[PDB]
């Protein structure tokens, strides 16, 4: 209730009550006004939090380490065009299959919780998670780290979304910067460090 | 949220969405296989 | 119950007595008994023709390429000729006996057992029924009478189903494979095994 | 019926010659590299490959240099009418068979009026693929005698 709100002193929507991790009462348009869409959208925000987190790691870390002389990674922007040990198309096809397997099973768990967590081949490999979107198990919790008391996971999960939100902005940061500036993200950092009051969007 | 989906499901709104998709599909096919006076596959 | 789609529940009518009941009929194609009862045989007759059919396509091209024997491609077999075989008459001939055997099977499902009480002698006993519509084993159709009709029928038919279901798919492969590659099926395998990441349907197009 | 093949008809190869010359007439007025000169050139190639495909797939041309269709069923020409025709009839039933399933599906409700002006999208999604196998499904209905009714027509 008295949890911090995005807009202090405003009245948060009723369907947001602070239970979920990262609920700062932010939903002006009420996309999660009804419970069901909220449930789906919770997943939507969750996975988007993880992909960008790798993408932020995928863009910034190599470009940083190649800006200094340690490695050779090219720009993420033209990363797709590069020619690797085979054609791009088949790798994308191979990516279509394998991801579709996890994006298939994950789909089953979403529409029907708890009906997917046992290994189809070696049935003693059952997964341990109970919350939808938190698979648990030895593959995805090699030491646990998710099986704890509340007010800790709520802290931890909020430490998972609040970072993910930080990623999704950053990668779209690297997105638009590469388009209307001619260089990588780190250059856009440095040219902003030499003359902070001059070198900005306003060139 | 429910009321928005219901409105989007009323007949006229589906029609433009459905036909619009249909128009896009036919235009694409004619862009890739133009003139198309016969069906010369078999 | 280990359906085809782990999360999805199987439909209510595919209870499971039919061998190979992997709860799979999405389009609502079997929600009437008389429908479903007549559909099972189709899968049984199709699969059996599709089990031998692939082997005839497969084995013949395998022996020819290696060099043990020589035969035309199954694609090229339709125009083959040796002697005294007008493709006209053969069609009529094959239509005759197949017409004979197909119908008497059809009369069996239409009327069980109304096929082995007649005048013509010496054979009026075996062609009664196998006691299971799609399995007409008799002491002529199972000359090595080696069935108990109940127990293995759950555990052995399930082999013949999953055998056939695979075989029907495989034949569909060659038809499309020959339709695009213009070549033999093993040739398709031999070509792809050469450079798999460059010999693929993406390159075939 | 005397329709010579288009790959042979000199009249066909005349129409191809004029329409190319007519376009090349409209081209020698712009810059040799401006946007109009490219769009004109694009249509020029599209034309030549149009005529070639008509002189390749066995279309028969009359004395007008124009293709003529043989819809008589001579299976030397199956892709002109018969093959596209069967392609339509497959589609047309799919539209027909799906729509029938829906009306029957929503028929048993409190007021079928509301579920047709406000279409149920989910129910129409689990029915949209059942039109993939309409020839099989319908032909069984006809045999089983549920494709039609007999003398109970209005009301119920
Ligand atoms: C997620 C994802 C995102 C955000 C991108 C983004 C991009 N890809 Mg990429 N891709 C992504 C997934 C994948 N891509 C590719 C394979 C390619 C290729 C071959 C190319 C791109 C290109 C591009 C760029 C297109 C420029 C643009 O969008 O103009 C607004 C852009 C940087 C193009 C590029 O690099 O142009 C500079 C390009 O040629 N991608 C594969 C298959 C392995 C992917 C699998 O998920
Ligand atoms: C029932 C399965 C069956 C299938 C899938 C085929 C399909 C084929 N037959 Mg065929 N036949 C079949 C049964 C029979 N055929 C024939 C009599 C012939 C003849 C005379 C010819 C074919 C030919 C062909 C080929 C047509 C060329 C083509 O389709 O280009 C894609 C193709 C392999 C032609 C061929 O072999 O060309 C290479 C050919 O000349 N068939 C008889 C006896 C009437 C059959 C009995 O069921
Ligand atoms: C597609 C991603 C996505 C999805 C599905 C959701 C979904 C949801 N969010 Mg959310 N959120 C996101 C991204 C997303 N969010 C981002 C990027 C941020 C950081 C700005 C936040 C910050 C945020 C807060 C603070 C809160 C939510 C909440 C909720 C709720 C299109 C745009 C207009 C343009 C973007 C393009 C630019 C960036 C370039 C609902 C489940 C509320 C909740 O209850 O949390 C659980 C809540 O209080 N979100
Ligand atoms: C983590 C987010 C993040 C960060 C650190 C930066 C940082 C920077 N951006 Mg950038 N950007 C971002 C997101 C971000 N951006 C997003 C989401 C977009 C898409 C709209 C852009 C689009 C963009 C363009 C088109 C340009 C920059 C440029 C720059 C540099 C100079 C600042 C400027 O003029 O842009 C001002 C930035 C904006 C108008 C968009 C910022 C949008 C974010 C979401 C606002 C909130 C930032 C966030 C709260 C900061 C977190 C605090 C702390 C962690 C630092 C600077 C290094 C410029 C450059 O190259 O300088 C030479 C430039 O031309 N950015
Ligand atoms: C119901 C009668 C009818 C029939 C059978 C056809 C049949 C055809 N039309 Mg056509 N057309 C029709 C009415 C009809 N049209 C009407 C009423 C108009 C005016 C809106 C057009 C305007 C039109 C154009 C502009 C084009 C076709 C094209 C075509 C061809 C389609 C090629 C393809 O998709 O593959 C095919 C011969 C395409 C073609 O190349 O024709 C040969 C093409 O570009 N049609
Ligand atoms: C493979 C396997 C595992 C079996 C297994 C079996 N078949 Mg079968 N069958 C096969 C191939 C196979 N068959 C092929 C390729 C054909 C066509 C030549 C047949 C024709 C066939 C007939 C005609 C009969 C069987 C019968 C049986 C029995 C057992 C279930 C018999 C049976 O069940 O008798 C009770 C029986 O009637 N099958
Ligand atoms: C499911 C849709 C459907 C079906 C199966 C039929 C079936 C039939 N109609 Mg028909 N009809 C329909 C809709 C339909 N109608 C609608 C919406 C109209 C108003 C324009 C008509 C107007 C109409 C006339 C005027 C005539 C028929 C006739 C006939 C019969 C002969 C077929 C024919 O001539 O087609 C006629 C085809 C049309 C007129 C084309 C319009 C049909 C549209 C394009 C289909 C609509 C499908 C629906 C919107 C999709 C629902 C999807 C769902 C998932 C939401 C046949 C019983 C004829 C008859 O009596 O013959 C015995 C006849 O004279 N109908
Ligand atoms: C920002 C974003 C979504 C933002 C959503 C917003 C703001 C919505 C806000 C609202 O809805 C709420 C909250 C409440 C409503 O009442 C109000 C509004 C305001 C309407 C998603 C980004 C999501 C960003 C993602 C998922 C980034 C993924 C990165 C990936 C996949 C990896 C890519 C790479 O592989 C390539 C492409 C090339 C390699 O070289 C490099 C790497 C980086 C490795
Ligand atoms: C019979 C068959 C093939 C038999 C082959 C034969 C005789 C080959 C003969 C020859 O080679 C030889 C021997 C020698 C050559 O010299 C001569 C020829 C003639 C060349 C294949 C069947 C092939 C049949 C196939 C592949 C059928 C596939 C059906 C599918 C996938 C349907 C799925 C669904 O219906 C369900 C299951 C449930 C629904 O709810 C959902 C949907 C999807 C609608
Ligand atoms: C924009 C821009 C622009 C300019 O140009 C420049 C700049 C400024 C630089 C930029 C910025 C950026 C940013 C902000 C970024 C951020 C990022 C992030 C956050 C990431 C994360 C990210 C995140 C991440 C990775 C995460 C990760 C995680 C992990 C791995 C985990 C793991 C695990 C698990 C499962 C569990 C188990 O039991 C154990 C473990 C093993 C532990
Ligand atoms: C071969 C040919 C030809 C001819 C043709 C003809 C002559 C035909 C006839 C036809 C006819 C004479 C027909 C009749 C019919 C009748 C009826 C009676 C029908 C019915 C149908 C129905 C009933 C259907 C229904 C349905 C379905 C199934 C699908 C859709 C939906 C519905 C429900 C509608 C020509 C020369 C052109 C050309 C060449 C080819």
């Amino acid at each position: 209730p008295e949890r911090p709100i995005w807009f202090p002193g405003s009245t948060p929507p009723p369907w947001l009550d602070g239970s979920l991790p990262g609920d700062f009462g932010f939903d002006p348009w009420g996309l999660g006004s009804d419970p069901e869409s909220l449930r789906w959208n919770v997943q939507a925000e969750l996975v988007h939090c993880r992909w960008a987190m790798l993408g932020a790691a995928g863009i910034f870390i190599p470009e940083l380490l190649t800006k200094i002389g340690i490695l050779n990674t090219p720009s993420w922007y033209t990363a797709g065009e590069q020619e690797y040990f085979t054609d791009t198309t088949t790798l994308f096809i191979v990516e279509l299959i394998l991801i579709g397997w996890a994006e298939g099973r994950r789909w089953a768990d979403i529409i029907k919780p708890g009906c997917v967590n046992t290994d189809p081949i070696f049935p003693n490999n059952k997964l341990t998670g109970t919350d939808v979107g938190y698979p648990g198990g030895l593959w995805f919790d090699p030491l646990g780290y998710g099986t704890g008391s509340p007010e800790k996971l709520k802290e931890l999960r909020t430490k998972e979304i609040k970072n993910g939100r930080l990623a999704m902005l950053a990668v779209m940061g690297a997105w638009f910067q590469a388009e209307y500036t001619g260089t990588g993200p780190i250059d856009n950092l440095f040219a902003h460090l030499a003359d902070p009051g001059h070198a900005t969007i306003f060139r | 949220m429910r009321d928005i989906k219901t409105y989007l499901s009323v007949a006229p709104v589906l029609s433009t969405l459905w036909f619009g998709a249909l128009a896009g599909l036919l235009i694409e096919i004619n862009r890739l296989f133009p003139d198309a006076l016969s069906f010369p596959f078999f | 119950r280990a359906t085809w789609l782990p999360g999805l529940d199987p439909p209510a009518y595919l209870d499971g007595t039919l061998p190979g009941d992997y709860g799979f009929d999405p389009l609502g194609l079997g929600e009437q008994p008389e429908d479903l009862k007549w559909y099972v045989q189709a899968e049984l007759v199709h699969c059996r023709f599709a089990m031998a059919g692939v082997a005839g396509i497969l084995g013949t091209d395998l022996i020819r390429v290696s060099g043990i024997g020589n035969l035309p491609v199954w694609f090229e077999a339709g125009a083959t000729k040796f002697d005294f075989a007008n493709t006209t008459a053969l069609f009529f001939v094959q239509l005759l006996l197949m017409g004979f055997v197909e119908t008497k099977r059809y009369m069996d499902f239409v009327s069980p057992g109304s096929q082995a009480k007649e005048g013509t002698f010496l054979g009026i006993e075996a062609s009664l029924e196998g006691l299971q519509p799609g399995y007409p084993g008799g002491p002529l159709f199972n000359p090595m009478g080696l069935a108990k009709d109940i127990e293995n029928a759950n555990e052995v038919k399930l082999k013949e189903i999953k055998n056939g279901r695979l075989a029907m798919v495989a034949m569909l492969g060659f038809i499309v494979q020959a339709s695009v590659t213009h070549a033999g099926p093993i040739d398709n395998l031999l070509t792809h095994l050469s450079d798999p990441f460059n010999k693929n349907i993406i390159h075939a197009l | 019926a005397g329709l010579t093949p288009c790959k042979e008809s000199k009249a066909f190869a005349k129409r191809e010659k004029q329409s190319v010359k007519k376009l090349n007439s409209s081209l020698k007025k712009y810059a040799p590299d401006s946007a109009p000169a490219l769009a004109i050139q694009a249509t020029i190639d599209k034309t030549k490959r149009r005529f070639e495909n008509y002189g390749k797939f066995g279309l028969l041309c009359g004395s007008d240099g124009l293709p003529h269709l043989i819809v008589s069923g001579d299976q030397r020409h199956w892709g002109e009418f018969i093959t596209p025709g069967v392609l339509f009839l497959y589609i047309a039933g799919w539209i027909g068979w799906v729509g029938r399933s829906y009306l029957i599906a929503v028929s048993g409700e409190k007021k079928p009026a509301m579920r047709e002006i406000i279409i149920d999208v989910e129910l129409a999604a689990r029915i949209i693929p059942r039109g993939f196998i309409w020839p099989v499904a319908a032909y069984r209905e006809l045999i089983n005698g549920d494709l039609v009714v007999d003398d109970a027509d209005i009301g119920y």
